[PDB]
């Protein structure tokens, strides 16, 4: 279990995320971006399982829905990660 | 070559 | 996110597994036995997603493979539960 | 597909 929070910017959370392509398939972070929140952060790394977004559990949410979430944050608010490794 | 998505 | 541990007994951890379908799929919880470890312990509920099973994440693992890691707890020994409802 | 364990 990781725990982070990250801030977001114009640029976005400076992560790519895979999976959620059916509700039975988890999500996970396939990328990390050059000087991005994510890598300045340093705690996610690539091949983590995403769990929870803001405390809502995102195991069982389409690759879709939790893009969705992840833009629905305004610039400059942050988001509680919960992530498996 | 899966959907990568970046946010 | 919850944590819990539960106790091996000869009857095993009282609670059933669903899901694991194929290895990018995730497994959860169907159903919880009569006055087993699980319900006794009151945290665990059906429908919660297994995260990860003793320092160890299970979200990348099939039904048979995460059902003989449970299996495979000699009684007496307890299993560290990461669970997300 | 229900496992008791």
């Amino acid at each position: 279990s990781i725990h982070t929070k990250l801030r977001k910017s114009s640029r976005g959370f400076g992560f790519t995320v895979v999976g959620g392509d059916e509700p039975d398939e988890f999500l996970q972070i396939k990328s990390l971006v050059l000087d991005g929140p994510a890598a300045l952060d340093g705690k996610m790394e690539t091949g983590d399982v995403i769990v929870s977004v803001n405390d809502t559990c995102v195991l069982g949410h389409t690759h879709a829905q939790v893009v969705k979430i992840f833009q629905s944050i305004p610039i400059g608010a942050s988001v509680d990660l919960e992530l498996c490794r | 070559r899966r959907r990568e998505t970046q946010v």
